RNA sequence: GGAGCCUCGGUUGGCCUCGGAUAGCCGGUCCCCCGCGGGGUCCGGUGCGGAGUGCCCUUCGUCCUGGGAAACGGGGCGCGGC
RNA sequence: CCCCGGAGCCCCGCGGACGCUACGCCGCGACGAGUAGGAGGGCCGCUGCGGUGAGCCUUGAAGCCUAGGGCGCGGGCCCGGG
RNA sequence: CCGCGGCGGUGCGCCGCGACCGGCUCCGGGACGGCUGGGAAGGCCCGGCGGGGAAGGUGGCUCGGCCGAGUGUUACAGCCCCCCCGGCAGCAGCACUCGCCGAAUCCCGGGGCCGAGGGAGCGAGACCCGUCGCCGCGCUCUCCCCCCUCCCGGCGCGCCGG
C-alpha cells in the first residue's frame, strides 16, 4: 500500500480518525465567525471616528 | 557589448576580481588607464612587495622564470590572470576576452567608460589610510614609458575638453529649443510626466 | 519582429568544489541579481541554441544548420539571482560562458 | 548526551510524528499505519483501537 | 430531483453535519417499511424449412491469440480530458488584451474573447488591425496585459466553439505509394462561414477599441524585449 | 552580380570632460583679465544627483485613401570639393 | 422458502490459473565497505569420455579478422559481413 | 468497403497540453491561546504631590539684522521630562510590523520542481467489470414552497409555464 500522508489527504485522515471531519467543520465556521465579528468591530470603530 | 572600465581610482585587487568573473562569463572587458589604478597600503610597502616578486627567479635559467612585467597594464593583466583558471582552455579563452592599456588609446578614448564603484578607492578605503599609485610603482620598478603616457594623456585631455564644451553648447541649445517650442510640445510633454519622467 | 526571450549565460554546472553534477546547469539571467527577483523565471522554458555542420529538420520550416537543447529553469540558486536549469540532454561544456535563451512561455503572468 | 538532542514534545509534535511517519512493528516488519485495523490487530488487547488511541 | 441540501464549506467538507442533515432531508417521516436450461436467454430469429432457427447475438470468437495482456487495477480518480475541470488566470478576464507568445502570431497583441469548452482561450486581434483572426490559444503561452476593452455586451456567436476551430483533413488509403497522395491538397482554404463570423465579431469589437485612444495603434504594434528591459522588472 | 562547401559566436544603439569626495554640477555675467572661446570675482539655480547609466537615444507589422496637428526633411551603398 | 451443466458472479465449500520447470511461481519487510580468509551460485570458459539433440556442415566446419547489430552486473555469449 | 462503433494492446520520428495522486520546496491569506490574565504606547482630559534638565526667562560676553543666533549662571513652570496618588471605552503581542512563545488554543487558497511503475477475468445459450475500506453528501422511492432562470412551450427585450 502507498502511504498517503493524512495531514494533506483529508479522506485518508478521516479513514484513520473520522472525528477530524468535525474538528475541521468547526475551525472553518469558528474562524469565519470571528472574521465577521472583526469586520463589525472595524465598522463600529470607523463609525465612532466619523462621529 | 563591451565593458570599458576606467582603471583610474580603482583598487588593484578589487577591480581584478570583478573583471575576472565578467571575463569568465564571456563578457569582453577593456580596462584602460591602468597607471591610475591604486593599491591599498603605503607606497613603500608596495614597492618592497614588488621588489620581492622581482627576486623570485628561476635560479638556473632566469630566461624561463617568472616574467616580471613592469608596465602597469601588464601588472593589472597579471593580477587578473591570478584570478582565472589560466592553465585551462576556458581560462585562456577568458583571458583573451580581456584587454588592458596603459593610458587610454584611440578606440576607447572616444567611448564613455564605466567605473566599478565596488572597487573604487573613495568607497573601499578609510580616508586616513595610505595607498600607492600603480604608475609610480611601475615607474620605480622599471617601467620606461610613464612620461610618454603622461604627455599623450595631456593631449587627450585637451582634445576631450573641446568635445565637452561642444556637448555643453548643444545641451544649452536643447534647453533653449524646448523653451522656444513649449506650446507645440505641451500635450506630449504632459504625458511624459504622467508616466513619470521630466520630474 | 523583435526578441521574445530573456538573455542568460550558462555559468557552469551544479557542483561542489570537487564534484560536478553535469545534469544540473547554472544560469545567470541578465538583469536579475537576487533570490527575490527570480520567481518570475521559475518553471520557464529555456534553450541552448547552437548550429552545426550537418543539416537538420525544423518545425514549421525548411531544414537548417541550427540545433537546440531544450531545458527548464527549475529553481533559484543562492542569493544573487543565479538560477538552476535542467535540460532534456546535459549541456556540452563547450557551451559555458555562452547564450542560453530563457523563454517567457510557461507564463504565470 | 552528546549523541542526541531531546526534549518534551508538544501534542502537535506527537500528532505530526505519528500521522506523517507512523509505522507499526507488525510481525517484525516495519509497516505503515494506513488503517486502524493494523493498530487494533496488534494493540487491541490494551484498549488501543485506532490511531487516536495510540496518540493518547 | 432536488439539488444539494448542504452547501460546500471546503472541498470535501459540508457546512452542516450528519445530524443536521438528518433533520433537513428529514429521515424522520421518510421511513420505508418494505419486508437458462430450456428457456433461451438472448438469441432468436425466423427462417423457412425445418422450422424457425435460433441464432445467437454476439457469437464466440473465431481466433484467439497465443498470449494476451491481463487487465489492470481500476485506479480511482483518472478522468478523461473532457471531464476535467478548467482553470483560468484571474488576469485574463473577457475583453482583456494579451500578448500571444508562441505561434506564427508571435508577440502580436490581441483581444481575449472567451474561455472555450476545451480550456483554450478564443482570441481576436481584430483581423483588420493585427492580422490575427478568431483563433484559439493557450493560457500558458500568453501574457495577460493589464489593458481591458469593455466587451460586456457583444453577442459572440453561439455556434462558434472548440469543435469548429479544429483541423480537418486527411483519410487513410488512396493511391498512397509513388510520388503523390496528400503531400498536395496544398492549402487550408479559409471558407466563407469563417469570414462571416470574423466580420460579425470584429464589427462589434472594433468600435469599442476605437473609443480608447491609441489602443488601435497599440494592437497594431508587436511586443518585443529590447536592451535594458527585463520581464521580471516591467509590468503587464 | 549568380550558385556553393565550411567555421561559428551573436539576436537595437550610446559618438568621450576633468575630476572632487570635510564636496561637487549648471547657468549668467552687470564687471574685470587672457588667447568665438579660457581664467576670475559676483549673483541665481540644482545637489540622496531628472542637463539622473535608477540614465539617454532608436522603434517593432506592410500597404491603400482623405482629414487634422507637425512640415522641407529623407533618400538614390546619389555623385564632386574642403 | 425449489436444481449453479446454470447463482451469474467480489465469493462461490459442484470444478478449477493466463500462474503450477513446486529446484516453479507470487507477496511483504529489512538490509548491501572489505585485505588475509571462508562459503554459495555461475544457461561463465577450456579439453576428452557415456548418453542425447531423425543437431549443424563443400548450398562451406574449425580457426582468423571486423568504425556491422545485440544480449548479459560480470565471467562471457549470440547474430551480420569478410 | 465505410463506420476511427465497443475492447485490447500501439504510437515511425520530434512535440506540447490537461486534470489526478506521491514526495518536496516556497508564496499569500485569514482565525486563536498564553504572559507581570503580557510590557510599553496611543487618545481624552481633570484634580493634586514633589524632584531634575534646563526656559516664552533673566544676565555677562560674543555674532548678525528692539528682533534673531551662540555660549554662561540660579533655578519656579508660562519647553519638557521624572516620581507619587485616582480613572476613563480602543484595545488586540497591534500594518503606526517597538520587543515572545506557541496550535486539537488551526484553517483556507496558490505557485515551482521530480516522480507515476503496480496490474484481485483464458466459461460452455446470460458483463470482456466492476470495485474493497473511508467521506459525506447528493439524489431518489416524503411532501411543501421560494427564487433565479438554460432548453423547449406560451403570452406581452419583459412576463408566465428543465
Ligand atoms: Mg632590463
Ligand atoms: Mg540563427
Ligand atoms: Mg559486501
Amino acid at each position: 500500500v502507498l502511504k498517503k500522508n493524512p495531514l494533506k489527504n483529508l479522506r485518508i485522515m478521516l479513514k484513520l480518525n473520522p472525528y477530524a471531519k468535525t474538528m475541521r467543520r468547526n475551525t472553518i465556521l469558528r474562524q469565519a465567525r470571528n472574521h465577521k465579528l472583526r469586520v463589525e468591530r472595524a465598522a463600529a470603530a470607523l463609525a465612532a471616528k466619523s462621529d | 557589448q563591451v565593458l570599458v572600465l576606467d582603471g583610474r581610482g580603482h583598487l588593484l585587487g578589487r577591480l581584478a576580481a570583478i573583471v575576472a568573473k565578467q571575463v569568465l562569463l564571456g563578457r569582453k572587458v577593456v580596462v584602460v588607464r591602468c597607471e591610475g589604478i591604486n593599491i591599498s597600503g603605503n607606497f613603500y610597502r608596495n614597492k618592497l612587495k614588488y621588489l620581492a616578486f622581482l627576486r623570485k627567479r628561476m635560479n638556473t635559467n632566469p630566461s624561463r622564470g617568472p616574467y616580471h612585467f613592469r608596465a602597469p597594464s601588464r601588472i593589472f593583466w597579471r593580477t587578473v590572470r591570478g584570478m582565472l583558471p589560466h592553465k585551462t582552455k576556458r581560462g585562456q579563452a577568458a583571458l583573451d576576452r580581456l584587454k588592458v592599456f596603459d593610458g587610454i588609446p584611440p578606440p576607447y578614448d572616444k567611448k564613455k567608460r564605466m567605473v566599478v564603484p565596488a572597487a573604487l578607492k573613495v568607497v573601499r578605503l578609510k580616508p586616513t589610510r595610505k595607498f600607492a599609485y600603480l604608475g609610480r610603482l611601475a615607474h620605480e620598478v622599471g617601467w620606461k614609458y610613464q612620461a610618454v603616457t603622461a604627455t599623450l594623456e595631456e593631449k587627450r585631455k585637451e582634445k576631450a575638453k573641446i568635445h565637452y564644451r561642444k556637448k555643453k553648447q548643444l545641451m544649452r541649445l536643447r534647453k533653449q529649443a524646448e523653451k522656444n517650442v513649449e506650446k507645440k510640445i505641451d500635450r506630449f510633454t504632459e504625458v511624459l510626466k504622467t508616466h513619470g519622467f521630466l520630474v | 519582429s523583435g526578441r521574445l526571450w530573456c538573455k542568460a549565460i550558462f555559468a557552469g554546472y551544479k557542483r561542489g568544489l570537487r564534484n560536478q553534477r553535469e545534469h544540473t546547469a547554472l544560469l545567470k539571467i541578465e538583469g536579475v541579481y537576487a533570490r527575490d527577483e527570480t520567481e518570475f523565471y521559475l518553471g520557464k522554458r529555456c534553450a541552448y541554441v547552437y548550429k552545426a555542420k550537418n543539416n537538420t529538420v525544423t518545425p514549421g520550416g525548411k531544414p537548417n544548420k541550427t540545433r537546440v537543447i531544450w531545458g527548464k529553469v527549475t529553481r533559484a540558486h543562492g542569493n544573487s539571482g543565479m538560477v538552476r536549469a535542467k535540460f532534456r540532454s546535459n549541456l556540452p561544456a563547450k557551451a559555458i560562458g555562452h547564450r542560453i535563451r530563457v523563454m517567457l512561455y510557461p507564463s504565470r503572468i | 548526551e552528546p549523541y542526541i538532542a531531546w526534549g518534551y514534545p508538544n501534542l502537535k509534535s506527537v500528532n505530526e510524528l505519528i500521522y506523517k511517519r507512523g509505522y507499526g512493528k507488525i510481525n517484525k516488519k516495519r509497516i505503515a499505519l494506513t488503517d486502524n485495523a493494523l493498530i487494533a490487530r496488534s494493540l487491541g488487547k490494551y484498549g488501543i483501537i485506532c490511531m487516536e488511541d495510540l496518540i493518547h | 430531483p432536488h439539488c444539494s441540501r448542504n452547501p460546500v464549506l471546503v472541498r470535501g467538507i459540508g457546512r452542516y453535519s450528519r445530524s443536521a442533515m438528518y433533520s433537513r432531508k428529514a429521515l424522520y417521516k421518510r421511513k420505508y417499511a418494505a419486508p437458462v436450461l430450456a428457456t433461451v436467454t438472448k438469441p432468436v430469429g425466423g427462417d423457412k424449412n425445418g422450422g424457425t432457427r435460433v441464432v445467437k447475438l454476439r457469437k464466440m470468437p473465431r481466433y484467439y491469440p497465443t498470449e494476451d495482456v491481463p487487465r489492470k487495477l481500476l485506479s480511482h480518480g483518472r478522468k478523461p480530458f473532457s471531464q476535467h475541470v478548467r482553470k483560468l488566470r484571474a488576469s485574463i478576464t473577457p475583453g482583456t488584451i494579451l500578448i500571444i507568445l508562441t505561434g506564427r502570431h508571435r508577440g502580436k497583441r490581441v483581444v481575449f474573447l472567451k474561455q472555450l469548452s476545451s480550456g483554450l482561450l478564443l482570441v481576436t486581434g481584430p483581423l483588420s488591425l493585427n492580422r490575427v483572426p478568431l483563433r484559439r490559444t493557450h493560457q500558458k503561452f500568453v501574457i495577460a496585459t493589464s489593458t481591458k476593452i469593455d466587451i460586456s455586451g457583444v453577442k459572440i456567436p453561439k455556434h462558434l466553439t472548440d469543435a469548429y476551430f479544429k483541423k480537418k483533413q486527411l483519410r487513410k488509403p488512396r493511391h498512397q505509394e509513388g510520388e503523390i497522395f496528400d503531400t498536395e491538397k496544398e492549402k487550408y482554404e479559409i471558407t466563407e462561414q469563417r469570414k462571416v463570423d470574423q466580420k460579425a465579431v470584429d464589427s462589434q469589437i472594433l468600435p469599442k477599441i476605437k473609443a480608447v485612444p491609441q489602443l488601435q495603434g497599440y494592437l497594431r504594434s508587436v511586443f518585443a524585449l529590447t536592451n535594458g528591459v527585463y520581464p521580471h522588472k516591467l509590468v503587464f
